[PDB]
């Protein structure tokens, strides 16, 4: 029946990587006149950014500021859309949609929007210094992240109860 | 090539109280389409076609313009439609989005028990998202470690 869209990501890169991103899709092909699908980003508390563009006709658009660095790609049978990224630096850090727009040549606009995938971009130094360490010393500091990071997660989460408790409060007062 | 200015960046409103906001651009645009996102989730088409409401969006809402003036109108704000509301166009290449009006509720910290409980459900998208990109800080974090331990 209708159309939906899911982004398959990579989750994390370290710099200058090429980044390479899936869009698989339902509900329609890029073998119908007038199909295109577009990527489009949004930087962490920023705004929308389009990226590239692909039509049936096979024939691609980019973003003039990035272009050299785009690449985006389709697999007809497949119902797959693949944007591929270079060189990547702490700007490309965001959340990354895949959209459908209709050519019609009147209004394109984007009216089915994917969930989305969120790339984060290792802000990367040299990290020669470890392997001087042994394993048990490299061990020691993996161990220590876990307990770390649950911490910066209840954080958060106490973050947003305290976010919650005026609401709460205004339900159960009346 | 064509710049989309959106005022107010942030708009605060009072339940009930109508409001509109506005998208202007460089050169004339042929149509004006509309999208809502609220923080942690993917955008919605909102209104495309400059005045043309998307399947399911509340008859409150309004789309009006022509040439390099357009604008939307929300006839009688309510809790839930606080969100990013960005414009986009593509009279020519590249697409390009407004800056995003934030629309934000004046009292926002005793209302119907389905508005609160709206807004209190508003929040767990954003958490999540919040989370996640720890997950990916300490991903990235994880990672050299792993790779000095894996060369040999």
């Amino acid at each position: 029946m209708q159309v939906t869209l899911k982004e398959s990501g990579p989750g994390i890169l370290q710099p200058s990587q090429t980044l390479s991103l899936t869009c698989s899709f339902s509900g329609f092909s890029l073998s119908t006149s007038g199909m295109g699908v577009s990527w489009i980003r949004q930087p962490s508390g920023k705004g929308l950014e389009w990226l590239a563009h692909i039509y049936w006709d096979d024939d691609k658009r980019y973003h003039p500021s990035l272009k050299s660095r785009l690449t985006i790609s389709k697999d007809t049978s497949s119902n797959q859309v693949f944007l591929k990224i270079t060189s990547v630096d702490t700007a490309d850090t965001a959340t990354y949609y895949c959209a459908r727009s209709i050519y019609d040549g009147y209004y394109d606009y984007f009216d089915v929007w994917g969930a989305g995938t969120t790339v984060t971009v290792c802000s990367g130094s040299d990290y020669e210094f470890l392997k001087s360490w042994t394993v048990e010393d490299l061990q020691k500091r993996l161990l220590a992240l876990d307990p770390m990071m649950e911490q910066e997660i209840e954080e958060i989460r106490q973050k947003y109860q305290s976010k919650r408790q005026p609401i709460l409060d205004a339900i159960e007062a009346k | 090539q064509i710049v989309l200015s959106q005022s107010p960046a942030i708009l605060s409103a009072s339940p009930g109280e109508k409001v509109t906001m506005t998208c202007r651009a460089t050169s004339s645009v042929t149509y004006m389409h509309w999208y809502q996102q609220k923080p942690g989730s993917s955008p919605k088409p909102w209104i495309y076609a400059t005045s043309n409401l998307a399947s399911g969006v509340p008859a409150r809402f309004s789309g009006s313009g022509s040439g390099t003036s357009y604008s939307l109108t929300i006839s009688r704000v309510e809790a839930a439609d606080a969100a990013t509301y960005y414009c986009q166009q593509w009279t020519s290449n590249p697409p390009t989005f407004g800056g995003g009006t934030k629309l934000e509720i004046k009292r926002g910290s005793s209302w119907t028990v389905e508005d609160l409980q709206k807004r209190l459900l508003a929040l767990d998208p954003m958490m999540e998202q919040e989370i996640e990109e720890i997950r990916q800080k300490y991903q990235c974090k994880r990672q050299p470690i792993l790779d000095a331990i894996e060369a040999k």
